[PDB]
């Protein structure tokens, strides 16, 4: 789960 | 020893091995069911 | 038309606020993605799920929730579990860093940053809903993440909303055991911005909870799956009197005019009667003058503290379940003539009840059994003024000669709050001594 | 000609007074979808006094839904009979019921008293003769006690002389669930005795336990409460649309029963409670009836009679009974109680016969007292009073919403002048 | 829990608009409650009511509910569809011309075997519906005799609802020939009754799939179904029978024994009805003089009747006070033969409605089965 | 009855246009062999607007594709819809124009209009009564800028009762993809103001906003801001092509919208935008179009709309509607930012309704705006010439090709006066 992760 | 897994209920030796048809019903004993509202205070009528 | 608004601001909060929601997705029919399972349907004329559920166009229902912390680590925790479809991907608001128990980050340097997009989130929702009746925050007011942040979050709310009625809930910072050092020096911080501008702030103490699973129940080494599902009870029968219909049915507005006597006496405490085990319910009887009695028990309160050296001053008996409302003036005329249990002489009355139509209920794989009836007494007691001679005699030790202070100053604190909060939490016990002393 | 005009306010009213449009439509004979259901003929030729017409002669009830909150809208628009009101003159509200005299009033009141009271104008402008307004409503809360007060008051400026008789249930003497109650009470009591021309009065401790001695019933619910309040209410209104014998209207108990103007609160009853064992075992007389007319534990008010020298008890009977046999037996019973009676009134009784039974029993009546007993319900919440007062102990949200703290020395003051007006004409 | 809904349709009188609710019923407890699909508010709210039963939840059995008519439509749910509609199953029977005359035994063992009757109804058909019913059938044997007793004698067509309705159908019928069903003696409807094998019986579908054609063969949509199957006039044309709500109790067949018995015939069945023009249209001669009129035309309201016209066979008893007096409690205060003491469930409103004034039973059958 | 004739020049028209005609494939249920296999009866009714007629079933455009070098046409029958787009249709060059007006509007791109305008007459009058034109084309290029500027001069000299409009592909003002784009444009929009009556300006520093913070995709190409382009051309015609409950054409939003004969350049726009990973938690009804569509981060071309007054504002909708809930909420757009139009003009909003909505979508509506916040669009095209026309920067590449400076110095003294009109009023 690093920047825009979803 | 309590752990029988960290979240457990310690079960004593004999009541371990025994038969376990206790966690399905309800427990509670009633609330009573009296007569009714309106049977006492007005009753149906007939002519004959 | 009767819904209310939920925030989850730090680990103490957001993870209860996990527990929170396994028991509202099963009291209605909702399967966890969202979905009704659609082999049953539903009449169109119940509007029930409206208090903390919103149903979209098409078939998904959305809860009412803000899950919020600065970590990604409980955020994500959710996110990519088994509950992740539930919520809006827009409200897991995150952020860099933790608090860590700095009231100079939670609230000046890491807190102000997003502080400017949470609140576009209640105002979101309220913006869409019309019939707000209250806020469900859910913090702790030992770590400085969940209790440094939430003060930012009570505040901005008050200048913007004002009338509404704030009902948040937490973890006390207990008497005898704790996880922290800087503790003492946290919970006087919340009370002194927050004071002027709430109206309802419960308290739950978390090693009464141990020692209720020990008696009442059989666990042995409690975990945190069992705690937080034993407060995820006590949240869904105040908020049961929205959605579901009953006898005795009370709005989130009378809970602060006749809950709240004087304008510093609001912090009540809770308890649940019917703990009990599949091994020993099947040997009791449960009746309803006999619950009632159990809540007055002290091995039954989730707060450990003394009722016997505390006069009750304004109890209020929320039932549920197949209970009938002569049985409760059968048991409370029964409890007011015993001796033990003092009261407040110049309260007259001091008594409230709520009987309702719908039983209680248990998440699966649990410990508990199927009880018909459920009490969930909020006794506003004496008892925890004493509560209050011990945090602040733990504040002072340190203050003797200021330690841990040199952390606070780095991220833009003074130490002149530390002064100026520790007689406000002497204003408050001096009140509390006061009303128990009777007028002659 | 002869009508009474109807409204619904607070909770405890609301299902009372829909609980009272069952006894009345099955009585009469209206079927729920609001068509005549009736066996007999003479009970339809009296329905302009409760009833307004619909087009194609079915027939809607007058009465006016109105309480702060939606939820027990939704409660009686219930099951049996909800179909028959108007939909028009349903009203809701928005703001909470916060159980504030200035939720009553000052602040949610204001919006809707130009509506609620153009609901009761669309159903008596359109009219010949006012005689009564039926009022449903409590003595605790905001809710029940801040809207009762609030809808009549209104109407007194431009209805004058007409009669408004409410039913109105009082504190019970061991546990209220309201503890904010005598702020709004004590504050409600000031216009009640005032505008009103008779207010009627209802404990909740003694309603239960009739179910105990008399009906010996295991399980009184609250839904047993309501048929014992409905049926009173029920045959007080039947010499106004029945024939009979000896008939009064509405105003003939303005005449009868104040002898000063302010002291106009009754005692309701209802005479031929029994069991379901002991039927076989109980004789319906004129004289067997009149004893449990008189007993001490069939009244809905825990006031002990020793305290109370009745002034004018009216006992309204219904049934096929004789007339002789009734004025015998109303005075039988005083002589009897000569100390228990004043000695300032000669005749201290008052009867009424009629013609229709109820259905159900071949012949019931109705004990209404006026006692000198009813100081100890009038000592209770006056002391209560005292104490919170001198705290100010819930009196921060009443100044928070608006009302003075020199008025609640005003209201107790005034309900003071409801025992000392009173202990003139005790001795 | 368990609830049970269903989709519910209601003819407003005062605006003449068909409304569309939603009900719903909760198996052991008894409440009910009513949502509207149309307009999603609620107006009716949960109540509990004692006088629905569970084999009154069946789609198309027309049971009044707070005084106020409705026809299930629709299976709103997939729930009871799964639990109700994948058992409960339509079979056809049809009294042929034998067994007119027993009919009594036969519908008591139908009752025993617990099939709902939905329409039980005497009928003769036309030329074209008539050589249907014989169009599908084809084989060795000489079938005229029992040709001549479908084009000449009367017969009834019906419809059984009920769990394996096929198969309990056949195991009650059991063996085909009446020489091979005695021989293998077994207490059966084709061993006790019936005639010379395949003269006559009651009739009975080879297979599910088969059913639908007897069914469509025997009694097809009503373009040239044939109103009438009886004499309009036999110059005592005053009799008329019915049966409302005791066909619901079940206590048909033992009625129709007791008619069987002292010598008395039995003309003409059927089973549809109006609930209120229809009765509204003949019991115009007791619209002014009869008392409780309401409750007289209300449980005609409650169910179909199973109404049937019959002639006057001995004058030694009248068959009026066969029928007995007009209250029950009356009947067992006289004598115990009256019908109401036999089988007389409602203070006036008996289980058997006739007419009182020997005239108009001409005009009340003709109504009833030659315009109707 | 009333078809449209398309044109098409450059590279960068023909990869808009190659995207424009595949949701016209979408929306008639298209297939890309040539035939129609959708499943409605009503997308059937008026398909001749975009699809002529031929022998079995076959339903080819009325495209006009142009270029002066062959390298682009051949990826555009080597798309995904290779068979559609005719064959004949196809007018090429060898040389590329490569950044230069007079390559492509006095020399190179000048002497191929002889069979391009053999291609357009012979198909405009094929057409039983045609509606009017539209261009997507390079304003940053040679071809488009160059060549395509002709075909609006020439064709409009031969009829002039049409109407012109233009999807115009404007560059941006911050970020630059070549150092002569205050001559290609500058000198491009000299021509537009005679000539042209619709001018939709789009920009892709506006559109590489919109495909990032909205639609939450990190790796865009331009076949994925194409679209949204593409959206926005069947976006306009939604009420021509179909029934419903007000429709409307392309002269009734040309004379709801522009006052002037010289105030006429648009502001495109686009409502109903969500990401495609949260597509199922919006409610899509008619407050979620109108809160989106009024605002700046909603906006097509790069000009922030709040330092000016709107005009004329335009609208369209589609899909089943209560036409009461629009209208409460036009209003309230013009009685609570009533300091975001001028005071001169009493009804500024028109709004027209479709039946069906597109497949996929439920509530579909395109927002077309004249706006005078246009200028800072215009202004700083027309402050990088004077900052090079000063040092003569590039001059001796136009000299030698067949123009002037006096050809030069008129083309901004047209620029300056169209913004010393917008200047006044707001
Ligand atoms: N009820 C409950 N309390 C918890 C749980 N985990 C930790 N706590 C309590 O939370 C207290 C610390 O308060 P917090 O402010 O929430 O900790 P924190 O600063 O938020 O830590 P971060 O989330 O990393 O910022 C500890 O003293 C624990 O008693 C839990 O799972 N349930
Ligand atoms: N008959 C009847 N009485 C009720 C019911 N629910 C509550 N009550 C009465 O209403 C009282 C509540 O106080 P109340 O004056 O109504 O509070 P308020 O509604 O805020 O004005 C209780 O003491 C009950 O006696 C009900 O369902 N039926
Ligand atoms: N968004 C987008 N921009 C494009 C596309 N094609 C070209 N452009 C832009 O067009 C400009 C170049 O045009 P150019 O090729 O020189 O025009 P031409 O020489 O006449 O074909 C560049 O600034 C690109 O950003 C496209 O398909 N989508």
């Amino acid at each position: 789960l690093l920047y825009n992760w979803e | 020893y309590p752990p029988a897994g960290a979240e457990r209920v310690f079960y004593g030796r004999a009541n371990d091995p025994q038969i376990a048809p206790s966690l399905t019903h309800g427990i509670r004993s009633k609330i009573s069911i009296p007569a009714k509202v309106l049977i006492n205070p007005q009753p149906i009528t007939t002519f004959q | 038309m009767r819904e209310c608004i939920s925030v989850h601001v730090g680990q103490a909060g957001v993870q209860i606020g996990n527990a929170c929601w396994e028991l509202y997705c099963l009291e209605h029919g909702i399967q966890p993605d969202g979905q009704m399972p659609s082999d049953k349907t539903i009449g169109g004329g119940d509007d029930s799920f409206n208090t903390f559920f919103s149903e979209t166009g098409a078939g998904k229902h959305v809860p009412r929730a803000v899950f919020v912390d600065l970590e990604p680590t409980v955020i994500d925790e959710v996110r990519t579990g088994t509950y992740r479809q539930l919520f809006h991907p827009e409200q897991l608001i995150t952020g860099k860093e933790d608090a860590a128990n700095n009231y100079a980050r939670g609230h000046y340097t890491i807190g102000k940053e997003l502080i400017d997009l949470v609140l576009d989130r209640i105002r979101k929702l309220a913006d869409q809903c019309t019939g707000l009746q209250g806020f469900l925050i859910f913090h702790s007011f030992g770590g400085g993440t969940g209790s440094g942040f939430t003060s930012l979050l009570m505040e901005r709310l008050s200048v913007d909303y004002g009338k509404k009625s704030k009902l948040e809930f937490s973890i006390y910072p207990a008497p005898q055991v704790s996880t922290a050092v800087v503790e003492p020096y946290n919970s006087i911080l919340t009370t002194h911005t927050t004071l002027e501008h709430s109206d309802c702030a419960f308290m739950v103490d978390n090693e009464a909870i141990y020692d209720i699973c020990r008696r009442n129940l059989d666990i042995e080494r409690p975990t945190y799956t069992n705690l937080n599902r034993l407060i995820g009870q006590i949240v869904s029968s105040i908020t049961a009197s929205l959605r579901f219909d009953g006898a005795l049915n009370v709005d989130l507005t009378e809970f602060q005019t006749n809950l709240v006597p004087y304008p510093r006496i609001h912090f009540p405490l809770a308890t649940y009667a019917p703990v009990i085990s599949a091994e020993k319910a099947y040997h009791e009887q449960l009746s309803v003058a006999e619950i009632t009695n159990a809540c007055f028990e002290p091995a039954n309160q989730m707060v450990k503290c003394d009722p016997r050296h505390g006069k009750y001053m304004a109890c209020c008996l929320l039932y549920r379940g197949d209970v009938v409302p002569k049985d409760v003036n059968a048991a409370i005329a029964t409890i007011k003539t015993k001796r033990t249990i003092q009261f407040v002489d110049w309260c007259p009355t001091g008594f409230k009840v709520g009987i309702n139509y719908q039983p209680p209920t248990v998440v699966p794989g649990g410990d508990l059994a199927k009880v018909q009836r459920a009490v969930c007494m909020l006794s506003n007691t004496t008892a925890i003024a004493e509560a209050w001679a011990r945090l602040d005699h733990k504040f002072d030790l340190m203050y003797a000669k200021r330690a841990f202070v040199h952390w606070y100053v780095g991220e833009g604190m003074e130490e002149g709050e530390f002064s100026e909060a520790r007689e406000d939490m002497a204003a408050l016990e001096k009140d509390y001594e006061e009303v128990g002393m009777d007028s002659v | 000609m002869r009508e009474i005009v109807h409204l619904q306010a607070g909770q405890c009213g609301n299902q009372i007074g829909a609980k009272f449009w069952e006894v009345i439509s099955d009585e009469h004979g209206i079927d729920p979808t609001g068509t005549y259901h009736g066996d007999s003929d003479l009970q339809l030729e009296r329905i302009n006094v409760y009833y307004n017409e619909a087009t194609g002669g079915k027939y809607v009830p007058r009465a006016v839904l109105v309480d702060l909150e939606p939820g027990t809208m939704d409660s009686v628009r219930s099951g049996p009979f909800g179909q028959i009101f108007r939909p028009d003159n349903f009203v809701f509200g928005q703001s909470g019921a916060g159980n504030n005299w200035a939720k009553g009033h000052y602040t949610e009141g204001a919006e809707l008293v130009d509506s609620v009271l153009d609901v009761v104008r669309k159903e008596a402008e359109s009219c010949d003769c006012l005689q009564g307004f039926q009022l449903t409503h409590s003595l605790g809360g905001g809710t029940g006690s801040g809207m009762g007060t609030l809808l009549i008051s209104k109407i007194r400026e431009e209805y004058p002389d007409r009669i408004m008789n409410t039913f109105s249930v009082v504190p019970s003497p061991k546990v209220s669930d309201t503890v904010v109650e005598p702020y709004n009470a004590t504050l409600s009591v000031h216009q009640l005795v005032e505008n009103t021309d008779e207010t009627y009065c209802i404990d909740n401790e003694a309603l239960y336990d009739i179910c105990f001695r008399t009906l010996k019933l295991t399980t009184p619910t609250y839904g047993d409460l309501n048929h014992l309040v409905s049926a009173t209410m029920s045959g007080v209104t039947t010499c106004l649309r029945f024939p009979g014998q000896l008939n009064a209207d509405l105003r003939k108990l303005a005449v009868n029963m104040v002898p000063f103007p302010r002291l106009h609160f009754f005692m309701p009853g209802f005479a031929p409670l029994t069991s379901r064992g002991s039927q076989q075992y109980r004789a319906l007389t004129v004289p067997e009836l009149t004893q449990q007319m008189f007993d001490a534990k069939n009244m809905m008010a825990a006031c002990d009679p020793r305290h109370g020298r009745y002034l004018t008890v009216a006992a309204v009977f219904r049934g096929r009974m004789s007339m002789k046999e009734v004025d015998e037996q109303m005075l039988n019973v005083q002589n009897k109680n000569s100390s228990y009676f004043v000695e300032w009134i000669p005749n201290n009784v008052k009867t009424a016969v009629c013609d229709i039974p109820p259905r159900g029993l071949k012949m019931s009546a109705t004990f209404i007292g006026n006692s000198t007993a009813i100081q100890e319900l009038f000592k209770r919440i006056s002391e209560q009073f005292t104490a919170m007062f001198r705290r100010k102990a819930f009196l921060h949200w009443y100044t928070g919403e608006g009302m003075d703290e020199m008025e609640f020395t005003e209201a107790e003051s005034n309900m003071n002048d409801l025992v000392s007006e009173y202990q003139q004409y005790q001795d | 829990s368990e609830r049970f809904v269903f989709i519910a349709e209601w003819f407003d009188p005062n605006a003449s608009l068909f409304r569309r609710y939603e009900l719903l019923f909760y198996p052991g407890d008894g409440s009910v409650e009513m949502h509207d699909v149309k307009n999603h508010r609620t107006f009716l709210k949960r109540t509990k009511y004692e006088d629905l039963h569970l084999e009154d939840l069946f789609i198309g059995n027309k049971v009044n509910i707070f005084s106020r008519q409705l026809v299930l439509l629709d299976y709103g749910d997939q729930y009871t569809a799964r639990q109700l509609g994948s058992k409960k199953e339509k079979t056809l029977a049809l009294i042929k011309p034998d067994a007119v005359s027993k009919a009594g035994e036969i519908i008591e063992i139908i009752n025993k075997a617990g099939f709902t009757l939905t329409k039980l109804k005497m009928m003769t058909l036309s030329r074209k519906e008539a050589t249907d019913f014989h169009i599908d059938h084809q084989s060795r044997p000489f079938l005229n005799e029992l040709i001549q007793f479908i084009t000449s004698g009367p017969i009834i067509a019906m419809e059984i609802l009920r769990d394996d309705a096929v198969c309990e159908w056949k195991r009650l019928l059991g063996p085909a020939n009446s020489g091979l069903a005695r021989t293998d003696a077994p207490e059966s409807i084709r061993a006790l009754f019936g005639t010379d094998g395949i003269k006559n019986a009651a009739h009975g579908p080879d297979s599910f799939a088969c059913a639908a054609r007897e069914m469509e063969l025997f009694f097809p949509s009503s373009g040239v179904c044939g109103p009438a199957n009886t004499a309009k006039f036999t110059n005592c044309t005053t009799c008329c029978i019915v049966k409302p709500h005791a066909v619901s109790e079940g206590l048909l067949g033992k009625i129709l024994m007791t008619i069987r018995d002292a010598g008395f015939e039995i003309s003409a069945m059927q089973m549809f009805n109006m609930d209120r023009i229809n009765v509204e249209e003949f019991y115009e001669v007791y619209k002014g003089v009869v008392s409780e009129y309401n409750e007289m035309v209300t449980e005609m309201y409650s169910g179909p009747c199973v109404a049937m016209e019959i002639q006057q066979t001995n004058p030694t008893m009248t068959f009026r006070e066969f029928c007995g007096p007009a209250d029950p409690e009356i009947a067992r205060h006289l004598r115990p033969g009256t019908l109401r003491a036999i089988f007389g469930k409602t203070k006036i409103q008996n289980a058997v409605h006739c007419t009182d004034l020997p005239e108009d039973g001409l005009l009340e059958v003709q109504y009833f089965f030659k315009i109707l």
